[PDB]
């Protein structure tokens, strides 16, 4: 009684669901990065033409 | 438990049932056996519910 069951003790109200909150997705992106150029060799002057 | 409804004249007629329960069955001292003797009390059996 104090419970508020039945005489077997089964619940008088039914036990909600508690519906979970289920996961989510996941997601990537592409990255990016940026260099120089080398120094410029002083090319060594040869005879050819 | 907080499960359990009932209404505020319903509280009332458990309390009022409970206290003649008590009084009639001369477990609370100082009863007034006098007044515990009238047409209701008589008639309890029909007048407990």
């Amino acid at each position: 009684l104090r419970h508020n069951l039945s005489i077997d003790g089964q619940p008088l109200s039914l036990a909600i669901y508690a519906e979970p909150t289920d996961p989510k997705a996941l997601l990537t992106s592409m990255v990016q990065a940026s260099q120089g150029g080398s120094a410029v060799l002083p090319g060594t002057l040869s005879l050819y033409r | 438990s907080s499960a359990i409804k009932t209404t505020r004249l319903a509280e009332a007629i458990a309390g009022i049932q409970l206290y003649i329960n008590r009084a009639l069955n001369r477990i609370e001292p100082n009863a007034r056996a006098d007044v515990s003797t009238r047409q209701f009390f008589t008639d309890w059996t029909v007048n407990n519910r």
